[PDB]
Protein backbone atom coordinates (compact mmCIF):
# COMPACT_ATOMS: atom_id res chain seq x y z
CA UNK A 1 0.00 0.00 0.00
CA UNK A 2 1.01 3.63 -0.50
CA UNK A 3 1.82 6.20 2.18
CA UNK A 4 -1.54 7.97 1.81
CA UNK A 5 -2.52 6.78 5.29
CA UNK A 6 -0.66 8.72 7.96
CA UNK A 7 -0.91 5.84 10.39
CA UNK A 8 0.33 3.44 7.73
CA UNK A 9 3.16 5.79 6.82
CA UNK A 10 4.25 6.06 10.46
CA UNK A 11 4.12 2.30 10.79
CA UNK A 12 6.36 1.94 7.75
CA UNK A 13 8.74 4.53 9.15
CA UNK A 14 8.98 2.62 12.43
CA UNK A 15 9.63 -0.55 10.49
CA UNK A 16 12.41 1.38 8.80
CA UNK A 17 13.59 2.87 12.10
CA UNK A 18 29.43 10.15 -1.56
CA UNK A 19 30.52 11.70 -4.85
CA UNK A 20 30.56 15.50 -5.13
CA UNK A 21 30.01 17.63 -8.23
CA UNK A 22 31.22 21.06 -9.31
CA UNK A 23 28.37 23.24 -8.03
CA UNK A 24 28.27 21.20 -4.81
CA UNK A 25 26.05 18.13 -4.76
CA UNK A 26 26.51 14.87 -2.87
CA UNK A 27 24.80 11.51 -3.34
CA UNK A 28 24.32 8.79 -0.69
CA UNK A 29 27.29 6.49 -1.08
CA UNK A 30 25.40 3.38 0.03
CA UNK A 31 23.19 3.76 -3.07
CA UNK A 32 25.72 4.88 -5.71
CA UNK A 33 27.48 1.51 -5.53
CA UNK A 34 24.26 -0.29 -6.49
CA UNK A 35 24.00 1.16 -10.02
CA UNK A 36 26.05 0.68 -13.18
CA UNK A 37 28.37 3.06 -15.01
CA UNK A 38 25.78 4.47 -17.41
CA UNK A 39 23.33 5.17 -14.59
CA UNK A 40 26.02 7.30 -12.95
CA UNK A 41 26.27 9.33 -16.16
CA UNK A 42 22.52 9.91 -16.20
CA UNK A 43 22.58 11.15 -12.61
CA UNK A 44 25.39 13.57 -13.45
CA UNK A 45 23.54 14.54 -16.64
CA UNK A 46 20.35 15.10 -14.66
CA UNK A 47 22.15 17.32 -12.15
CA UNK A 48 23.72 19.07 -15.14
CA UNK A 49 20.14 19.91 -16.11
CA UNK A 50 19.59 21.17 -12.56
CA UNK A 51 22.34 23.79 -12.86
CA UNK A 52 20.80 25.17 -16.06
CA UNK A 53 17.28 24.77 -14.59
CA UNK A 54 16.15 23.00 -17.77
CA UNK A 55 14.22 19.81 -18.39
CA UNK A 56 15.20 16.70 -20.27
CA UNK A 57 14.13 13.52 -22.00
CA UNK A 58 15.74 10.28 -20.83
CA UNK A 59 15.39 8.02 -23.84
CA UNK A 60 17.24 4.89 -22.70
CA UNK A 61 15.47 2.04 -24.49
CA UNK A 62 13.74 -0.35 -22.12
CA UNK A 63 15.66 -2.75 -19.90
CA UNK A 64 18.38 -0.29 -18.93
CA UNK A 65 16.49 0.93 -15.86
CA UNK A 66 14.66 4.26 -15.92
CA UNK A 67 13.32 4.45 -12.37
CA UNK A 68 16.70 4.06 -10.68
CA UNK A 69 18.37 6.99 -12.43
CA UNK A 70 15.42 9.23 -11.54
CA UNK A 71 15.37 7.92 -7.96
CA UNK A 72 19.15 8.12 -7.51
CA UNK A 73 19.11 11.75 -8.63
CA UNK A 74 16.01 12.34 -6.51
CA UNK A 75 17.49 10.62 -3.45
CA UNK A 76 20.79 12.45 -3.91
CA UNK A 77 19.02 15.80 -4.15
CA UNK A 78 17.16 15.12 -0.90
CA UNK A 79 20.38 14.01 0.81
CA UNK A 80 22.40 17.05 -0.32
CA UNK A 81 19.66 19.51 0.75
CA UNK A 82 20.56 22.04 -1.96
CA UNK B 1 49.81 67.17 -14.80
CA UNK B 2 53.41 67.46 -13.63
CA UNK B 3 52.31 66.66 -10.09
CA UNK B 4 50.75 63.45 -11.36
CA UNK B 5 54.02 62.55 -13.08
CA UNK B 6 56.14 63.32 -10.02
CA UNK B 7 53.77 61.42 -7.73
CA UNK B 8 54.17 58.42 -10.04
CA UNK B 9 57.96 58.10 -10.17
CA UNK B 10 58.12 58.85 -6.44
CA UNK B 11 55.56 56.17 -5.61
CA UNK B 12 53.08 58.20 -3.55
CA UNK B 13 50.31 57.52 -6.05
CA UNK B 14 49.65 54.13 -7.61
CA UNK B 15 50.41 54.20 -11.35
CA UNK B 16 46.74 53.69 -12.26
CA UNK B 17 45.83 57.08 -10.77
CA UNK B 18 47.64 59.10 -13.44
CA UNK B 19 46.28 56.90 -16.22
CA UNK B 20 42.67 57.23 -15.06
CA UNK B 21 43.10 60.96 -14.45
CA UNK B 22 44.65 61.55 -17.86
CA UNK B 23 42.05 59.31 -19.49
CA UNK B 24 39.13 61.26 -18.03
CA UNK B 25 40.84 64.53 -18.94
CA UNK B 26 40.97 63.44 -22.59
CA UNK B 27 37.25 62.65 -22.60
CA UNK B 28 36.43 66.10 -21.24
CA UNK B 29 38.59 67.66 -23.96
CA UNK B 30 36.90 65.83 -26.82
CA UNK B 31 36.52 67.89 -29.98
CA UNK B 32 36.09 67.41 -33.73
CA UNK B 33 38.60 66.04 -36.23
CA UNK B 34 41.63 68.07 -35.19
CA UNK B 35 43.94 65.45 -36.72
CA UNK B 36 41.59 63.09 -38.54
CA UNK B 37 39.07 62.57 -41.33
CA UNK B 38 36.94 59.58 -42.32
CA UNK B 39 36.81 58.54 -45.97
CA UNK B 40 33.28 58.95 -47.31
CA UNK B 41 31.90 55.95 -49.20
CA UNK B 42 28.42 55.75 -47.65
CA UNK B 43 25.97 57.32 -50.08
CA UNK B 44 23.20 57.12 -47.50
CA UNK B 45 23.15 57.69 -43.78
CA UNK B 46 25.36 55.52 -41.58
CA UNK B 47 23.51 53.40 -39.04
CA UNK B 48 26.11 51.42 -37.09
CA UNK B 49 29.75 51.34 -36.07
CA UNK B 50 31.89 48.79 -34.26
CA UNK B 51 35.55 48.81 -33.23
CA UNK B 52 37.35 45.48 -33.21
CA UNK B 53 37.58 43.98 -29.70
CA UNK B 54 41.35 43.40 -30.00
CA UNK B 55 43.90 46.09 -30.94
CA UNK B 56 41.08 48.53 -31.81
CA UNK B 57 42.36 49.26 -35.32
CA UNK B 58 39.67 48.45 -37.92
CA UNK B 59 36.11 49.77 -37.66
CA UNK B 60 33.04 48.51 -39.51
CA UNK B 61 30.20 50.73 -40.67
CA UNK B 62 26.75 50.09 -42.09
CA UNK B 63 24.90 52.58 -44.25
CA UNK B 64 21.23 53.10 -45.02
CA UNK B 65 21.86 52.05 -48.64
CA UNK B 66 23.14 48.60 -47.62
CA UNK B 67 26.87 48.96 -48.28
CA UNK B 68 29.16 48.04 -45.40
CA UNK B 69 32.60 49.65 -45.29
CA UNK B 70 35.55 48.48 -43.19
CA UNK B 71 37.79 51.32 -42.02
CA UNK B 72 41.37 51.89 -40.85
CA UNK B 73 41.98 54.14 -37.87
CA UNK B 74 45.68 54.87 -37.42
CA UNK B 75 48.19 57.15 -39.10
CA UNK B 76 50.25 55.00 -41.44
CA UNK B 77 51.56 58.32 -42.80
CA UNK B 78 54.15 60.57 -41.18
CA UNK B 79 52.09 63.73 -41.47
CA UNK B 80 49.13 64.42 -39.20
CA UNK B 81 45.50 65.09 -40.15
CA UNK B 82 45.48 61.67 -41.77
CA UNK B 83 42.39 60.34 -43.52
CA UNK B 84 40.85 57.14 -42.18
CA UNK B 85 40.93 55.06 -45.36
CA UNK B 86 38.78 52.01 -46.07
CA UNK B 87 40.61 48.72 -46.55
CA UNK B 88 37.56 47.13 -48.19
CA UNK B 89 33.93 47.80 -49.04
CA UNK B 90 31.04 45.41 -49.67
CA UNK B 91 29.08 47.44 -52.20
CA UNK B 92 26.40 46.94 -54.81
CA UNK B 93 28.67 44.92 -57.10
CA UNK B 94 29.06 42.27 -54.40
CA UNK B 95 26.91 39.19 -55.08
CA UNK B 96 25.99 38.87 -51.38
CA UNK B 97 25.26 42.51 -50.58
CA UNK B 98 22.53 43.63 -48.22
CA UNK B 99 19.83 44.68 -50.67
CA UNK B 100 18.20 47.00 -48.12
CA UNK B 101 19.41 49.12 -45.21
CA UNK B 102 21.85 47.41 -42.85
CA UNK B 103 20.93 48.25 -39.27
CA UNK B 104 23.78 47.02 -37.06
CA UNK B 105 27.16 45.35 -37.58
CA UNK B 106 29.45 43.71 -35.07
CA UNK B 107 32.93 42.26 -34.90
CA UNK B 108 33.17 38.76 -33.54
CA UNK B 109 34.92 38.88 -30.16
CA UNK B 110 38.19 36.97 -29.62
CA UNK B 111 39.47 37.41 -33.23
CA UNK B 112 39.06 39.72 -36.24
CA UNK B 113 38.60 37.09 -38.97
CA UNK B 114 34.80 37.19 -38.98
CA UNK B 115 32.02 39.74 -38.48
CA UNK B 116 28.22 39.70 -38.61
CA UNK B 117 25.89 42.27 -40.19
CA UNK B 118 22.10 42.32 -39.85
CA UNK B 119 19.88 44.42 -42.13
CA UNK B 120 16.24 45.33 -42.67
CA UNK B 121 16.19 42.71 -45.46
CA UNK B 122 15.40 40.11 -42.75
CA UNK B 123 18.81 38.45 -42.73
CA UNK B 124 21.82 38.12 -40.44
CA UNK B 125 24.98 37.37 -42.45
CA UNK B 126 28.21 35.83 -41.18
CA UNK B 127 31.19 37.23 -43.08
CA UNK B 128 34.78 36.22 -43.72
CA UNK B 129 36.95 39.29 -43.20
CA UNK B 130 39.88 38.01 -45.26
CA UNK B 131 37.94 36.93 -48.35
CA UNK B 132 35.01 39.37 -47.87
CA UNK B 133 32.41 36.67 -48.53
CA UNK B 134 29.67 35.12 -46.43
CA UNK B 135 29.69 31.82 -44.56
CA UNK B 136 26.22 31.54 -42.99
CA UNK B 137 23.00 33.35 -43.91
CA UNK B 138 20.13 33.52 -41.40
CA UNK B 139 16.78 34.55 -42.88
CA UNK B 140 13.97 35.78 -40.65
CA UNK B 141 10.22 36.20 -40.97
CA UNK B 142 10.23 39.87 -39.94
CA UNK B 143 12.71 42.71 -40.22
CA UNK B 144 15.79 42.70 -37.99
CA UNK B 145 16.36 45.66 -35.68
CA UNK B 146 19.45 44.58 -33.72
CA UNK B 147 21.79 41.72 -32.95
CA UNK B 148 24.46 41.24 -30.29
CA UNK B 149 27.15 38.65 -29.62
CA UNK B 150 28.41 37.87 -26.13
CA UNK B 151 31.76 39.66 -25.71
CA UNK B 152 32.90 37.46 -22.80
CA UNK B 153 31.32 34.01 -23.24
CA UNK B 154 33.76 31.30 -24.32
CA UNK B 155 31.48 28.26 -23.98
CA UNK B 156 29.06 29.26 -26.75
CA UNK B 157 28.69 31.38 -29.88
CA UNK B 158 25.04 32.38 -29.57
CA UNK B 159 24.01 35.54 -31.42
CA UNK B 160 20.82 37.16 -30.13
CA UNK B 161 18.69 38.90 -32.76
CA UNK B 162 15.58 40.96 -32.09
CA UNK B 163 13.09 41.11 -34.94
CA UNK B 164 9.92 43.10 -35.52
CA UNK B 165 8.14 40.02 -34.18
CA UNK B 166 7.30 39.91 -30.49
CA UNK B 167 9.68 37.06 -29.67
CA UNK B 168 13.46 36.94 -29.36
CA UNK B 169 15.49 34.74 -31.71
CA UNK B 170 18.71 33.06 -30.54
CA UNK B 171 20.94 31.84 -33.36
CA UNK B 172 24.06 29.82 -32.60
CA UNK B 173 27.10 30.33 -34.81
CA UNK B 174 28.04 26.80 -33.81
CA UNK B 175 25.69 24.66 -35.90
CA UNK B 176 22.66 26.47 -37.29
CA UNK B 177 20.12 26.38 -34.46
CA UNK B 178 18.00 29.42 -35.41
CA UNK B 179 15.19 27.68 -33.51
CA UNK B 180 15.76 28.69 -29.88
CA UNK B 181 13.29 31.49 -29.22
CA UNK B 182 12.43 33.49 -26.10
CA UNK B 183 8.81 34.33 -25.28
CA UNK B 184 7.48 36.99 -22.94
CA UNK B 185 7.44 40.13 -25.07
CA UNK B 186 4.51 41.72 -26.88
CA UNK B 187 5.86 44.01 -29.63
CA UNK B 188 8.90 44.79 -31.75
CA UNK B 189 12.19 44.09 -29.98
CA UNK B 190 14.35 47.13 -30.69
CA UNK B 191 17.49 46.28 -28.69
CA UNK B 192 19.26 43.18 -27.40
CA UNK B 193 22.54 43.18 -25.50
CA UNK B 194 24.40 40.45 -23.63
CA UNK B 195 25.89 41.02 -20.20
CA UNK B 196 29.69 41.49 -20.14
CA UNK B 197 29.81 39.97 -16.64
CA UNK B 198 27.63 36.87 -17.01
CA UNK B 199 27.94 34.75 -20.14
CA UNK B 200 24.33 33.58 -20.44
CA UNK B 201 22.54 36.74 -19.24
CA UNK B 202 20.70 38.68 -21.95
CA UNK B 203 18.77 41.95 -21.86
CA UNK B 204 15.97 42.50 -24.37
CA UNK B 205 14.18 45.82 -24.92
CA UNK B 206 10.95 45.97 -26.90
CA UNK B 207 8.17 48.40 -27.80
CA UNK B 208 5.93 47.20 -24.96
CA UNK B 209 8.02 49.41 -22.64
CA UNK B 210 9.52 46.33 -20.97
CA UNK B 211 13.15 45.29 -20.62
CA UNK B 212 13.66 41.69 -19.54
CA UNK B 213 16.78 40.06 -18.10
CA UNK B 214 16.96 36.56 -19.55
CA UNK B 215 19.11 33.52 -18.93
CA UNK B 216 19.53 31.48 -22.11
CA UNK B 217 20.05 28.26 -20.16
CA UNK B 218 16.90 28.98 -18.14
CA UNK B 219 13.92 27.10 -19.55
CA UNK B 220 11.21 29.05 -17.66
CA UNK B 221 10.54 32.60 -18.80
CA UNK B 222 12.47 35.68 -17.73
CA UNK B 223 14.37 36.47 -14.53
CA UNK B 224 13.67 40.18 -13.96
CA UNK B 225 11.24 42.50 -15.74
CA UNK B 226 12.61 45.92 -14.83
CA UNK B 227 10.06 48.40 -13.50
CA UNK B 228 10.23 52.16 -13.21
CA UNK B 229 8.85 52.94 -9.75
CA UNK B 230 10.15 49.86 -7.87
CA UNK B 231 6.81 48.56 -6.68
CA UNK B 232 6.22 45.24 -4.97
CA UNK B 233 6.42 42.36 -7.44
CA UNK B 234 3.66 39.90 -16.23
CA UNK B 235 1.68 42.32 -18.42
CA UNK B 236 2.89 45.05 -16.03
CA UNK B 237 6.10 46.60 -14.69
CA UNK B 238 6.81 48.91 -17.61
CA UNK B 239 10.54 49.53 -17.96
CA UNK B 240 9.96 52.96 -19.50
CA UNK B 241 7.12 55.18 -20.73
CA UNK B 242 7.04 54.64 -24.48
CA UNK B 243 9.36 52.63 -26.70
CA UNK B 244 12.64 51.34 -25.25
CA UNK B 245 15.04 51.57 -28.21
CA UNK B 246 18.42 51.42 -26.48
CA UNK B 247 20.61 49.18 -24.36
CA UNK B 248 24.19 49.51 -23.10
CA UNK B 249 25.73 47.64 -20.19
CA UNK B 250 28.33 49.46 -18.12
CA UNK B 251 32.01 48.54 -18.23
CA UNK B 252 31.86 46.00 -15.40
CA UNK B 253 28.34 44.77 -16.16
CA UNK B 254 27.04 45.72 -12.71
CA UNK B 255 24.52 48.22 -14.09
CA UNK B 256 22.29 48.58 -17.14
CA UNK B 257 21.59 51.69 -19.22
CA UNK B 258 18.39 52.06 -21.25
CA UNK B 259 17.05 54.82 -23.51
CA UNK B 260 13.42 55.14 -24.57
CA UNK B 261 11.30 57.48 -26.68
CA UNK B 262 9.88 59.01 -23.50
CA UNK B 263 12.90 61.36 -23.64
CA UNK B 264 14.16 59.65 -20.48
CA UNK B 265 17.24 57.60 -19.63
CA UNK B 266 17.56 55.16 -16.74
CA UNK B 267 20.30 53.21 -14.97
CA UNK B 268 19.37 49.80 -13.61
CA UNK B 269 21.04 47.36 -11.24
CA UNK B 270 22.01 44.24 -13.15
CA UNK B 271 21.39 41.64 -10.43
CA UNK B 272 18.11 42.60 -8.75
CA UNK B 273 16.82 45.04 -11.37
CA UNK B 274 15.92 48.00 -9.16
CA UNK B 275 16.55 51.35 -10.80
CA UNK B 276 19.22 53.44 -9.11
CA UNK B 277 17.21 56.68 -9.48
CA UNK B 278 19.68 58.65 -11.59
CA UNK B 279 17.65 61.25 -13.40
CA UNK B 280 19.96 62.30 -16.27
CA UNK B 281 17.63 65.16 -17.18
CA UNK B 282 15.97 65.05 -20.60
CA UNK B 283 17.55 62.80 -23.23
CA UNK B 284 15.96 63.56 -26.60
CA UNK B 285 14.99 60.33 -28.36
CA UNK B 286 12.42 60.13 -31.15
CA UNK B 287 14.02 57.24 -33.05
CA UNK B 288 11.64 54.45 -34.03
CA UNK B 289 14.59 52.13 -34.73
CA UNK B 290 17.36 50.75 -32.56
CA UNK B 291 19.34 53.57 -30.97
CA UNK B 292 22.99 52.64 -30.47
CA UNK B 293 25.07 54.21 -27.69
CA UNK B 294 28.26 53.49 -25.75
CA UNK B 295 29.82 54.02 -22.33
CA UNK B 296 33.38 55.11 -21.61
CA UNK B 297 35.82 52.59 -20.16
CA UNK B 298 39.06 52.96 -18.22
CA UNK B 299 38.54 56.46 -16.82
CA UNK B 300 38.21 57.97 -13.35
CA UNK B 301 34.41 58.15 -13.54
CA UNK B 302 32.63 56.35 -16.35
CA UNK B 303 30.88 58.40 -19.03
CA UNK B 304 28.01 57.63 -21.37
CA UNK B 305 27.77 59.10 -24.87
CA UNK B 306 24.17 58.91 -26.08
CA UNK B 307 22.86 60.37 -29.35
CA UNK B 308 20.85 63.54 -28.71
CA UNK B 309 19.15 64.80 -31.84
CA UNK B 310 21.91 66.16 -34.07
CA UNK B 311 24.40 66.12 -31.17
CA UNK B 312 26.01 63.66 -28.76
CA UNK B 313 25.48 64.10 -25.02
CA UNK B 314 28.06 63.13 -22.40
CA UNK B 315 26.85 62.25 -18.90
CA UNK B 316 28.54 60.90 -15.82
CA UNK B 317 27.16 57.39 -15.49
CA UNK B 318 26.48 57.52 -11.75
CA UNK B 319 26.41 61.25 -11.00
CA UNK B 320 24.12 61.87 -13.96
CA UNK B 321 25.43 65.33 -14.85
CA UNK B 322 25.60 66.76 -18.37
CA UNK B 323 29.28 67.18 -19.23
CA UNK B 324 29.15 68.67 -22.73
CA UNK B 325 27.34 68.49 -26.06
CA UNK B 326 29.42 67.60 -29.13
CA UNK B 327 27.72 69.72 -31.80
CA UNK B 328 29.26 68.45 -35.01
CA UNK B 329 26.52 66.83 -37.07
CA UNK B 330 23.82 68.23 -39.34
CA UNK B 331 21.30 65.36 -39.26
CA UNK B 332 20.23 63.04 -36.46
CA UNK B 333 22.96 60.79 -35.04
CA UNK B 334 22.07 57.15 -34.43
CA UNK B 335 25.31 55.36 -33.48
CA UNK B 336 28.37 56.28 -31.44
CA UNK B 337 31.38 54.13 -30.57
CA UNK B 338 34.21 54.67 -28.09
CA UNK B 339 37.91 53.96 -28.67
CA UNK B 340 38.96 52.73 -25.24
CA UNK B 341 42.72 52.97 -25.76
CA UNK B 342 42.86 56.56 -27.01
CA UNK B 343 39.63 58.03 -25.57
CA UNK B 344 38.24 58.92 -29.00
CA UNK B 345 34.67 58.88 -30.28
CA UNK B 346 33.23 58.02 -33.69
CA UNK B 347 29.71 59.15 -34.59
CA UNK B 348 27.52 57.82 -37.38
CA UNK B 349 24.59 59.98 -38.41
CA UNK B 350 22.20 60.46 -41.32
CA UNK B 351 24.25 63.12 -43.13
CA UNK B 352 26.45 60.35 -44.59
CA UNK B 353 29.68 61.00 -42.70
CA UNK B 354 31.42 59.40 -39.73
CA UNK B 355 32.79 62.12 -37.45
CA UNK B 356 35.76 61.54 -35.16
CA UNK B 357 35.88 63.21 -31.74
CA UNK B 358 39.50 63.42 -30.61
CA UNK B 359 40.93 64.89 -27.38
CA UNK B 360 42.17 68.47 -27.66
CA UNK B 361 44.61 70.62 -25.60
CA UNK B 362 47.69 69.39 -27.50
CA UNK B 363 48.75 71.94 -30.12
CA UNK B 364 51.97 72.59 -32.06
CA UNK B 365 54.20 75.29 -30.60
CA UNK B 366 55.10 78.04 -33.11
CA UNK B 367 58.42 79.86 -33.44
CA UNK B 368 47.43 81.46 -36.00
CA UNK B 369 47.35 83.69 -39.10
CA UNK B 370 43.65 82.91 -39.57
CA UNK B 371 42.63 83.49 -35.94
CA UNK B 372 42.09 87.27 -35.78
CA UNK B 373 39.20 89.75 -35.65
CA UNK B 374 38.84 91.92 -38.76
CA UNK B 375 36.79 94.73 -37.20
CA UNK B 376 37.31 98.15 -38.81
CA UNK B 377 38.88 100.99 -36.82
Amino acid sequence: RDDGDEDYYKQRLRRWNDAEFDEGFKVPGFLFKKLFKYQQTGVRWLWELHCQQAGGILGDEMGLGKTIQIIAFLAGLSYSKI
Amino acid sequence: MLGFLSARQTGLEDPLRLRRAESTRRVLGLELNKDRDVERIHGGGINTLDIEPVEGRYMLSGGSDGVIVLYDLENSSRQSYYTCKAVCSIGRDHPDVHRYSVETVQWYPHDTGMFTSSSFDKTLKVWDTNTLQTADVFNFEETVYSHHMSPVSTKHCLVAVGTRGPKVQLCDLKSGSCSHILQGHRQEILAVSWSPRYDYILATASADSRVKLWDVRRASGCLITLDQHNGKKESANTAHNGKVNGLCFTSDGLHLLTVGTDNRMRLWNSSNGENTLVNYGKVCNNSKKGLKFTVSCGCSSEFVFVPYGSTIAVYTVYSGEQITMLKGHYKTVDCCVFQSNFQELYSGSRDCNILAWVPSLYEPVPDNPAFEDAWSS
